[PDB]
């Protein structure tokens, strides 16, 4: 799989998927503030 | 149609053209980017959906 | 274009800097808690 | 990712403006689309009074 | 872990860092003072 | 191909898994706190 | 699929922006049209206030 | 069909531009006219709700 | 029929646009003048329903 | 009468069509200030029905 | 001004304006003749008059 | 200023501005001909005046 | 009658279209504010009916 | 007016006018045909008619 | 009186009729924005009746 | 700046601009004669003062 | 009109018009493709239909 | 029939016929869960 | 034409059948499935 | 009847016949859904 | 104070003008948005009738 | 099957891949937490 | 900051002034939009009459 | 423009990454199905 | 920069600068003045002050 | 980029651009200072604040 | 691309659009930086949030 | 951590953070002036 | 890299370093100072 990094700027490949991750985990971290059971700082109550 | 050093009608060589198409796309994942999180939170704080 | 010896140097700074970085918020982050922790129970805070 | 070679035929000095104008132009259309066509939009702006 | 400055440009990932965790920091800060619980200026009971 | 030799690709790639792994690990910990706190898979009966 | 040839006699530097440009016109077109002529469409922006 | 030498003396390169446009707008224009002048055309959009 | 020498002194590449242009456009004013100021053309859309 | 010299230094080539066009622009708005100022033009337009 | 070889400011000569003209004129009379044939299917079919 | 083979700034000589500008009277006259008619018309026939 | 070297510094073939179209349009917009402002020009209009 | 060589003010021979126009009646045929068969089912599933 | 030197790097044949037609324009809103705002100045056009 | 000679940036010399600015002139007071007229029409037939 | 290397008046040789032209009905067809899912989706989830 | 792949391309035949599926797929998957009978992640009851 | 060799039309024809037939034989299993599930063609007196 | 391809292109015609049968096809699948009697997916009494 | 070399890349001749007119229409934008948002300034213009 | 390659771009197909399924699969999640019986931050009884 | 070669396909003499322009046509708008939607901006135009 | 140990070298990856997102995917329903079944019977789910 | 001869970008040496200035300076005046015996007449004439 | 003598692509020299500069700067500072007068007219003379 | 001699398209080279767009992101900054403490009084001030 | 004025001109960053603290510094003051609790000139009374 | 030595870019070092720990210090005592008016971190039961 190393081989991939032939293809691909490895330079490139990081940044794209730390942007990817930077942009997950700001939907699933605001995803669960909506919620009523995941909103950890709305002081949530099961 | 892979010369690299002919100046086609826009004024730009291909490798020129690749470049300046690269910051292009790169501009729109960094746009596409914050409007997927300008999205999330009019999902979070906005009666939308 | 980068040489091995400036990688080190930059990596240098950059190791002092986030260990300061990532100390102060986890201090900061203790602080926090001791004033208001901010994970809920069952029945709410 | 493919059409790098939109820029040898489009002159980047006219295709790169009207790119971002017009791309900010749907933003407005858009932003104003919903801001008359919601009342949380304008309420947001009006706030405690 | 040195290496990574061979692939990421040092010159732009500290400018990138410092202007990405200023917006950061503000938007925390922000959600924190929005919240009845953390709003420390407002200083509603716990 | 992009101008980086079988070696450099190997070590590049060698770090990249290790660096994975690294951010995955963090990740499962990260789910197993969450999960202590409130799981997300609800129950027939809901939560 | 037949019309390659436009391109001979039409500038690509003029006629692709405004291909492109008027495809997206069309598009906003009827996106507005629905939303001033439905309730569901505005309903859709309103959500749940 | 008789006026093929019209292209002689008017440029395709803003004639033809012109002509598709043109007609283009003539289609909003009638599209636009009946959306605005008939109940069943926004029905149409509206639906079942 | 006495004017053919209009086409001397205005060129035919702008003046032959302009006035099909122009021509459709008065079909459409009127076509629009007496959509808006009757009863019986929005009708003629409107049809039985 | 007096004025043949105006087209020494005007030139015709954009003298003519704006002549022309504005002469047609003053016509549809006087035929278009009746239409709105009336109710016998737009009566006229609607008939019997 | 009767030179059939001088070429006028326009770009044509004096027969290319003729020649010109006359497809200007039929093409005025065919649209007058399916306007024509338009106005007493108005009259006959439509409330006007 | 009476030299017929001068060219002046807009492209033509004194004489083919005279030869343009009758054009444009006689075209004029014939105008404001039919106006008139047309005015005759609108005085006997519409409830203006 | 003392800016006749207004015409040494501003082209007359923009200078005086310009200006005879600007006065024409004051002309309509003075009209158009009295027949929108007024009872006795649409009156005029309307006339016995 | 039949030279196949001549390059007119437009920038086409006669034969490249005569080509040119083919595919803009090829074009409009088809753009009529797709037309009616979009009226009659405006015909048969609108109320219009 | 301390910009003479305006005109040397802007253009009179562009900045003076620009300036004119801005300083008319200035006068048509102010007039138009008094018509709207005042009930005198429609009453100045409507005089006794 | 007097140079009968001259050719100024207008494409005009003095005496030129002098003999064009008094048909200018000529032409404003014959507009202004027929103002005044109209005017003062529009004192004694309409309800104006 | 099959010269490869013949350079149209768009500045374009056929075997460049036969590339971009693929590139424009690629674009088209995945933008049909996309709007096709967009419109079941519309189908589905709206109360069009 | 081996002859229609002289006749075009082969990479491009597969990018249409590959785009046509995906659309059409997505096409009659929505189709079905706009139905009461066959939407299946709506819990239909027949 | 493409420049495409006979044998490469052929192997190509080849493999695209095969690969046609593996697509459609795992979309009627899908479908024989499916009208297990539910029937999509209604009786006279509909569902 | 091998004279037709001698008139008409071979080439254009197989794409147009497979496009303009595709629109056709989807045309009366839609209509025959548009149907009381024949939408096999609402499936009311024949 | 420190961009006194936005002028060596922006040609005055277009820069200039386009700054004062922009900023003189700021001045009527913020005018009339005072204008048509207040009941005093309207009243300023009412005076005592 | 490694053939295959040799008429698509490994190249591109690679990155479309990535692309598409990442909105395919953001779809279904989407679609899922739409739902009723499958919102699993929701949380529904079955 | 990373596009700083953007100014090297597009002509600043262009991209600076219709950057700063339609930055300022930002504000505006979204002052404006503001302005309509909200009672405390016309109540802060208002003050205490 | 592609060799042939070129193209075994680019399935050996894609079959490497197919073979884990499946086996991945698949072991995913199964989890998703042993949680709540999406395939309801004649009453429901 | 106190050059009588030399031509600046405008196409004006500074004395035809500070020339035509003076023209632009006593028109404004010209007009100042009118404009505030018209301010006086609507001080004493209109309801405003 | 200190060099007094090179011409820039806007057609000045640095020294040219400083001086323009400054004319804008005290241009923009004569402006203000006349806003800051009207302003606090408007505040000490309007219902502002 | 990397060649601080060669003039672009734009008629820039890569020091001078370098050092262009440094005022550029100078310019947004301070912009940015005044939009924040405007931002802070409106939400000091202003009934929004 | 004195190397980071050589890859980073000393005079911008002084501007930037003088900046950055400028506009940190009219935020935070107005963010409180904005409070009942920490209103000074306003008469804040607890 | 900027053109400053590495005496230069240590001379700006201690200066901008000690510049900020005198700024600093200047808002610690600020800060004392406002702690002493009005305390910012509220108990449980508020203000
Ligand atoms: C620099 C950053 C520093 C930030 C650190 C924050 C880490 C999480 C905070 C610590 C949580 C400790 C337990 C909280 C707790 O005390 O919750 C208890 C149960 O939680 C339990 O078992 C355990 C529940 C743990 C909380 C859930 C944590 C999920 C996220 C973990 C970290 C994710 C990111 C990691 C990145 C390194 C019970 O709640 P009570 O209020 O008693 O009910 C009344
Ligand atoms: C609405 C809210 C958001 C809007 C934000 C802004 C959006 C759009 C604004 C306009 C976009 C920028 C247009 C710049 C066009 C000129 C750029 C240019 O420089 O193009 C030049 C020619 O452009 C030419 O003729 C053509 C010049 C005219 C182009 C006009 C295009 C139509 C207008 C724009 C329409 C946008 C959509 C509608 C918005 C209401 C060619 O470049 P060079 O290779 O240097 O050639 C040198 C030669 O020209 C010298 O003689
Ligand atoms: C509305 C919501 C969505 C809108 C999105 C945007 C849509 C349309 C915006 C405009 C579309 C792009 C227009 C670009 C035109 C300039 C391109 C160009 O570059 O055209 C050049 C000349 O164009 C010329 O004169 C003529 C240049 C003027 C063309 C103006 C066309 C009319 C304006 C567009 C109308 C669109 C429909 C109406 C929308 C309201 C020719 O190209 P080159 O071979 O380099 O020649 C070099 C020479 O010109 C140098 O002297
Ligand atoms: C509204 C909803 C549907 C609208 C869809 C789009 C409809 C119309 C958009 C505009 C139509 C295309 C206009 C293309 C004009 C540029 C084409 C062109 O390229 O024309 C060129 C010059 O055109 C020139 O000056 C003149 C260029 C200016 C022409 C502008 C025409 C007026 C604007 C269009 C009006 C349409 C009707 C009103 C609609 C609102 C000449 O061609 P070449 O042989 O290369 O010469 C090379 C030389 O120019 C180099 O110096
Ligand atoms: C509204 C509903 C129906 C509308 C349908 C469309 C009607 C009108 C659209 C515009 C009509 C076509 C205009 C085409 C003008 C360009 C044609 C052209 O090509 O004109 C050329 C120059 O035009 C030039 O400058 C000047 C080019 C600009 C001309 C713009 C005219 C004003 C805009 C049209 C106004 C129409 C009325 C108002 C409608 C709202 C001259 O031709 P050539 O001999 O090749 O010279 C070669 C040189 O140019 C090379 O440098
Ligand atoms: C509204 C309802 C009724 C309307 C009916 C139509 C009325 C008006 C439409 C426009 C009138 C025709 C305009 C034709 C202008 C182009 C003619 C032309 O060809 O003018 C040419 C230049 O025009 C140039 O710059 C200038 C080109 C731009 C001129 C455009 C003027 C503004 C638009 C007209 C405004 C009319 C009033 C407002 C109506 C909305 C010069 O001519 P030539 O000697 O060949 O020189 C050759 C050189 O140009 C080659 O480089
Ligand atoms: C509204 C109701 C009544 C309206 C009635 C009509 C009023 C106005 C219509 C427009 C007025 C006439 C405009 C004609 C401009 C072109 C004349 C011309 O010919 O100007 C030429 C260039 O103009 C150029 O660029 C510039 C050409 C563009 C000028 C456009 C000016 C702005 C549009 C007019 C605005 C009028 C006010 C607002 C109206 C709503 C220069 O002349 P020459 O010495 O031959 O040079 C030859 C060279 O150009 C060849 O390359
Ligand atoms: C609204 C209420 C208040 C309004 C007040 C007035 C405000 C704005 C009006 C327009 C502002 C002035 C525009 C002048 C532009 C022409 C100046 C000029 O002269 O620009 C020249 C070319 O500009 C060119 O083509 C291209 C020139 C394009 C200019 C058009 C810009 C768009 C229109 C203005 C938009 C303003 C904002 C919107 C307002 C509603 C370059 O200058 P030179 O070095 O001599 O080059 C010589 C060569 O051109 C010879 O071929
Ligand atoms: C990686 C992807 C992995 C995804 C796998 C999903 C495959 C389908 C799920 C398996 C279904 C097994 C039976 C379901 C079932 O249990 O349904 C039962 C009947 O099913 C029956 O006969 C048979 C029911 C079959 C369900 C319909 C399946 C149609 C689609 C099959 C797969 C299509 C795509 C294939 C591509 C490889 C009855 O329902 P109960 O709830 O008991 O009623 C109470
Ligand atoms: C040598 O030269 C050669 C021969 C080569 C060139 C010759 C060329 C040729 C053959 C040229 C042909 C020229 C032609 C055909 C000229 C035609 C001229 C015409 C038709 C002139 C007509 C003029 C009509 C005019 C000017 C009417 C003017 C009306 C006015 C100004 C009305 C204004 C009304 C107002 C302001 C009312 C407003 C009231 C309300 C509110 C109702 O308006 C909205
Ligand atoms: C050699 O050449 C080289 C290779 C150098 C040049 C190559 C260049 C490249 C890479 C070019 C790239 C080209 C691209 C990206 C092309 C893309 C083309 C696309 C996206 C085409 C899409 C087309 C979509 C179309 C045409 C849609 C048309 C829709 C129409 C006409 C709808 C009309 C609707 C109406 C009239 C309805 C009106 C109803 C209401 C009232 C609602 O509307 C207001
Ligand atoms: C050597 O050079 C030679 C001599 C060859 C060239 C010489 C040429 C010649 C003879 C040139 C002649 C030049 C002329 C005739 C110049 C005339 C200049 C004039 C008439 C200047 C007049 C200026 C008047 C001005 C600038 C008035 C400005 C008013 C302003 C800015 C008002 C703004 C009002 C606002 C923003 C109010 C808004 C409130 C409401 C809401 C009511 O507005 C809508
Ligand atoms: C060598 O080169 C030399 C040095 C010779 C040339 C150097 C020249 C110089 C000195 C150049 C100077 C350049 C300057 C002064 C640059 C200044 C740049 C500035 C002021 C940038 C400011 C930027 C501000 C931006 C980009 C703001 C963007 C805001 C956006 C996109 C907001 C969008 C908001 C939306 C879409 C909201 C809509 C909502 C509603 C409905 C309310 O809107 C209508």
């Amino acid at each position: 799989m190393w081989r991939l990094w032939k293809l691909y700027d490895p330079r490139r490949v990081l940044i794209g998927i730390f942007s990817w991750l930077a942009v997950l985990a700001l939907v699933i971290h605001f995803i669960l503030l909506s919620t009523d059971r995941f909103n950890w700082v709305g002081g949530a109550a099961v | 149609f892979d010369d690299p050093n002919r100046v086609w009608p826009s004024g730009l060589t291909l490798p020129e053209a690749e470049e300046l198409h690269s910051y292009v796309l790169d501009g729109a994942r960094i746009f596409f980017g914050i409007a997927v999180v300008a999205h999330v939170l009019a999902f979070a704080y906005s009666p939308w959906l | 274009n980068v040489s091995d010896e400036e990688a080190k140097e930059f990596h240098a700074m950059f190791s002092q800097a986030f260990t300061v970085y990532i100390g102060v918020a986890v201090v900061a982050h203790i602080l926090a808690w001791a004033w208001r922790p901010w994970i809920p129970g069952d029945e709410g805070f | 990712m493919n059409q790098a070679r939109i820029w040898l035929v489009v002159k980047p000095s006219v295709g790169l403006p009207l790119f971002l104008g017009v791309v900010l132009l749907i933003s407005l259309l858009v932003h104003g689309a919903i801001l008359t066509n919601t009342s949380w939009y304008p309420a947001f702006f009006e706030g405690n009074a | 872990m040195w290496r990574m400055w061979k692939i990421l440009d040092y010159r732009r990932t500290v400018v990138l860092a410092h202007v990405g965790m200023a917006v950061l920091a503000l938007l925390i800060h922000f959600i924190l003072l929005s919240t009845e619980n953390f709003n420390w200026l407002q200083g509603n009971p716990y | 191909l992009t101008g980086l030799s079988d070696e450099e690709a190997k070590e590049f790639h060698s770090i990249f898994m290790q660096s994975f792994l690294i951010f995955t690990a963090v990740a499962v910990v990260a789910h197993f706190l969450a999960w202590a706190w409130r799981p997300w898979i609800p129950g027939a009966e809901g939560y």
